[PDB]
């Protein structure tokens, strides 16, 4: 019953109560699919601080609901706090889900072939190259040159 | 002292035979299934391996004790070694200790000496290849070793097994992952001892964070690799959460999926009934009911043993709050006949339209359903008996005296003789028209729409079904 | 090497997506 | 690597599932290729 | 240490500023040990008995306020913390009935699927003992009857507490369903007959009831009519769907083929 | 099978439907059918 919780007006709690989410998100998966509803009020205030984070238990809850292009679009606005992580699992599933869809809107980016472009969202395109440099810093090859495959561009 | 000193040498190698040659061409078979094909799976070894565990559950297991064959518990898990022109000649050391055992009498170390037994796989720098292997050849011994239920010092080894799985399970997600088809085989594996854990869990204390543990896992399946894993897991899931409120109701809708494709057969349908008495807490039987008579007859063929005797048990409980049952003898088991009579004797009182014959069986025989936690059901029963008994008395009696009804049902009082016809009415129970004065009741039969919708309605089950069993026949037939 | 299968694997869904067209168109006109 | 040697794990994946459901395929053609060698005798 | 917080229960509140007071003063305790999940060490849960307590008569507050969402909210807080992993807590007092508010609230809102779910952490303790949850089960027994004038007899005798506001609520939705329920179908009832059931002596409720039904008011009796109603056929009506469900069961049929 | 959940723990019956109606019901019966004749 901590969903009713986010009904008060102080974001000191809401603090506190993402704090509790994503500790017991494993479990509590299901239980954070009926809040959603209550999540939006969150993400969608801008005087919001913690709406960065918001957008993090909202895309773990949507890939829990199996919900993939949904969670790439709290991925986006998530701000910085979202990229920051590179641990575990849930960093790949996002990689790999957002240059899928950056690798198709660049194959139709480059049969514009230019003129009325699509809006190319900075944090998107930011990942790219910014995760890239793994494959310089690690120095593998073959992937190095797999990207930039992928982008067309 | 000389007739059972005779007959203690020949049974200890019965199983020295067969199961030392068992998981040897199982296992050693498996070996070269999991090199290539590998379709699916297929492994068919894996199949063959659900016979054998279930081979041995029967007899022999591994031990006891008897202080003969106690011996290959640190056998097949010493010696990988290590690759596999190394392996012949540890094969041959398998054979070596028969003639060690047949000349001087067999060495028995277990419990404590099971520690640095366990940690051999890991001390013999490595198998290395197979980790279902080494996995199959730790549980096999430990699986049985259940069955001894001592509770001393012992389960704590059964938590340090879970802790060696779950090394060999970082073993399992880190390495393959890419046509892994080692997690194919150890999803088997998965599933049989996480429902090993729920069981051990369950003689010392229910496990909150083993389900962090399995909701980590349950999830990770998806998308990457899942075959039959998750199919298991939502099932240990749903398991000790239907015993354990609450919420979990409404889980199942965000985890479905389904999930497909059903699998392994029958484990499919017990999910049916694990949720068949989820969905029966919501009160809709339309879809409690078929749910309940799939998980039936998409089971075969036991024995063993109770348990296809109790998905029996709330089977028909659905169809009791339908207020259309079948009698439930047609079903009857000489094992299940003795464990439902009280039960037996509540369905009886039920059908009947008297009200105090219904009081008197929870009175009596609510000890049982105690245990059974079915009192969900005794509640909204009585609803089904009124509206079981004014039914009766609407299509046998013409016209019917408010007044005269109540001793009859021992309603009591006139003013409810109005509310059940009230709410008979407005649920469909009854055409009847009612006219209050003194008052009466009078009834009318109406017909001839009839044969117009209901056939209509069951053909478009019929038929269906009908080039449903085409196309599965269809399907079986193309093969060759 | 490993984007190379990558790019190597979808080949023979598409001529095996084609050949879906062909056996199902063959034998409608094999049954005239 | 983190791209990578655990991100070409999803990548070969989409090989693998590709492979699992063309095989689904593969099986309903070759089932489907005995009706055309049937038709065909 | 911390505190003064119990001192303002025994006195309660002669307004909702002291109440407000009071969960500014909890705001505190829920920026030090929150909510959860502290297990301790299990003497840091007793400050969370002192809290169950307040939070108890804070659901009090929320009635007597007659606030749906804070009542509902700290419902959800009270629920948890007797769901709370640690089962081993001082006995409440106010246990029992507690959940009774939010069973007689949610009855009130109509929740079949609820109700017998709110009951399934223990079946046989709550018809063994209980009498608080032996009133609103008694009352789903009632439900099924209907009642109508049964709940009526046992509407006059409750502890309760606090299921005054409860009941009102209760009240106004059992006599609408009096209106609903009465017909279809009947074919008359006698004046005198139905202000037996709306109780009162010459109410306006059977004036405004002969608004919205509409229906009939007649002399000394009342009436169905016309006639018991709309009389359906339905004729040509269902010809059209009964063509309409041979075609789809032809495409089936073709299916095969 | 045995694996997973089970471990854990013309004909005669269709008028046997009716004869469980008469075990309840009337008894058989011979004596009551005899014993209503006196009575009036």
């Amino acid at each position: 019953g901590i969903i009713s919780l986010l009904d008060e007006d102080e974001p000191q709690l809401k603090e506190f109560a993402l704090h509790k989410l994503n500790a017991v998100v494993n479990d509590f998966w299901a239980e954070i699919s009926e809040s959603v509803d209550k999540i939006e009020v969150l993400y969608e205030d801008e005087g919001f601080r913690s709406r960065q984070f918001a957008a993090l238990v909202a895309s773990k809850v949507f890939y829990h609901l199996g919900a993939f292009e949904e969670s790439l679009n709290y991925a986006l606005g998530a701000g910085d706090l979202f990229n920051v992580n590179d641990n575990s699992e849930y960093v790949e599933t996002i990689i790999a889900k957002c240059i899928d869809h950056y690798t198709k809107q660049c194959v139709e980016n480059a049969d514009l072939p230019e003129g009325e472009k699509k809006p190319i969202d900075q944090r998107l395109e930011g990942i790219v190259n910014k995760m890239f440099q793994r494959c310089l810093d690690d120095h593998k090859y073959k992937q190095a040159i797999g990207i930039a495959l992928e982008t067309r561009r | 002292p000389p007739g059972g000193g005779e007959q203690e040498p020949p049974p200890p190698p019965a199983p020295q035979d067969v199961e030392m040659k068992e998981e040897a061409a199982t296992g050693g078979g498996s070996t070269g299934e999991a090199d290539g094909k590998t379709a699916a799976a297929a492994a068919e070894h894996s199949q063959r391996e659900l016979d054998t565990v279930t081979l041995e559950d029967i007899k022999e297991h591994v031990k006891q004790l008897e202080k003969a064959v106690s011996g290959k518990e640190p056998r097949f898990v010493l010696r990988a070694l290590r690759m596999l022109p190394s392996t012949s000649r540890r094969l041959n050391h398998y054979v070596l200790y028969k003639a060690v055992q047949g000349f001087f009498t067999s060495n028995n170390a277990t419990r404590d000496f099971l520690l640095p037994f366990l940690e051999e796989p890991m001390d013999t720098e490595a198998d290395l290849q197979f980790r279902p292997r080494t996995g199959k050849a730790a549980s096999t011994p430990l699986l049985p070793e259940v069955e001894a239920y001592l509770q001393l010092l012992v389960v704590i080894f059964m938590m340090n097994s879970k802790r060696y799985k779950e090394a060999q399970k970082i073993s399992d997600d880190l390495m393959q992952k890419i046509s892994t088809q080692n997690r194919r085989a150890l999803d088997l594996v998965a599933a049989k001892c996480y429902y090993y854990h729920a069981r051990v869990y369950e003689f010392l204390d229910k496990l909150d964070v083993v389900r962090s543990f399995l909701h980590a896992r349950l999830r990770t399946a998806t998308l990457r690799h899942d075959a039959d894993g998750q199919a298991t897991l939502l099932n240990l899931l749903l398991r000790n959460y239907l015993h354990y409120s609450l919420y979990d109701q409404a889980e199942k809708l965000v985890s479905k999926s389904v999930f497909p494709e059903q699998a392994n057969n029958n484990e499919w349908a017990r999910y049916l009934y694990y949720t068949g008495r989820i969905k029966a807490i919501q009160l809709e039987y339309s879809e409690a009911r078929r749910t309940m008579t799939n998980a039936l007859r998409k089971a075969p063929q036991h024995t063993a043993v109770g348990f296809k005797q109790t998905v029996h048990k709330l089977l028909i409980v659905v169809e009791l709050l339908l207020g259309e049952i079948p009698d439930r003898l047609q079903f009857r088991q000489p094992s299940l006949k003795r464990s439902l009579m009280p039960y037996f004797l509540l369905t009886q009182a039920v059908r009947t339209g008297n009200l105090a014959k219904f009081n008197q069986v929870l009175d009596q025989f609510g000890e049982k359903f105690q245990a059974d936690g079915t009192y969900t059901l005794i509640i909204r029963l009585r609803h089904n008996v009124i509206k079981t008994g004014v039914r009766m008395i609407s299509l046998s009696y013409s016209r019917i005296s408010l007044a005269d009804i109540a001793q009859k049902l021992q309603l009591d009082s006139p003013e409810d003789a109005e509310f059940i016809v009230a709410k008979a009415i407005r649920d469909g129970v009854i055409e009847a028209s009612i006219n209050h004065e003194k008052g009466y009741v009078q009834s009318k039969e109406m017909i001839d729409i009839y044969s117009t919708r209901e056939p209509q309605l069951a053909f478009h089950q019929r038929i269906s079904f009908c080039l449903d069993i085409h196309n599965m026949s269809v399907k079986a037939m193309r093969f060759p | 090497d490993l984007y190379s299968r990558y790019k190597k694997l979808q080949q023979e869904l598409e001529f095996l997506e084609v050949q879906e067209e062909y056996i199902k168109d063959e034998q409608k006109n094999l049954k005239k | 690597l983190e791209e990578g040697k655990a991100g070409s794990g999803l990548r070969q994946y989409y090989l693998s599932k590709i492979e699992e459901l063309q095989l689904i395929v593969n099986d309903k053609s070759q089932n489907l290729r005995r009706l055309q060698a049937q038709r065909n005798e | 240490m911390y505190e003064q917080l119990k001192g303002e229960w025994n006195r309660k509140s002669p307004n909702l500023s002291k109440c407000g007071e009071e969960l500014g003063r909890l705001k505190l305790v829920l920026l030090e040990l929150n909510f959860l999940p502290t297990t301790g060490t299990k003497l840091t849960k007793q400050q969370l008995i002192l809290a169950r307590d307040i939070l108890e008569i804070g659901a009090q507050w929320s009635i007597l306020r007659k606030d749906i969402p804070s009542f509902e909210r700290y419902m959800a807080q009270l629920k948890c913390y007797y769901f709370d992993y640690k089962e081993q807590l001082p006995e409440s007092a106010y246990m029992h009935q507690l959940l009774g508010l939010n069973l007689l609230f949610l009855l009130s809102q109509n929740r079949v699927a609820e109700f017998h779910t709110e009951l399934e952490r223990l079946p046989a303790k709550d018809i063994q003992t209980n009498v608080y949850i032996k009133h609103p089960v008694s009352l789903e027994q009632y439900l099924m009857e209907g009642s109508y004038n049964k709940v009526f007899l046992a509407k006059g005798n409750i502890p309760a507490e606090s299921y005054t506001f409860f009941i009102d609520i209760l009240l106004d939705t059992i006599r609408d369903e009096i209106a609903g329920c009465i017909e279809k179908a009947y074919e008359k009832i006698l004046f005198t007959e139905a202000t037996r059931i709306l109780f009162f002596n010459t109410p306006k409720k059977m004036t405004d009831y002969a608004k919205k039904r509409g229906w009939v008011l007649g002399p000394n009796n009342y009436y169905s009519f016309a006639s018991q109603q709309q009389k359906p056929e339905d004729t040509t009506i269902p010809s059209t769907e009964l063509a309409k469900q041979v075609i789809e069961y032809a495409r089936q049929l073709e299916m095969i083929v | 099978m045995s694996e997973k959940k089970q471990p854990v723990d013309e004909d005669n019956w269709d008028d046997d439907n009716v004869e469980d109606d008469f075990s309840n019901q009337l008894r058989a019966e011979l004596e009551k059918h005899g014993y209503k004749m006196e009575t009036s």
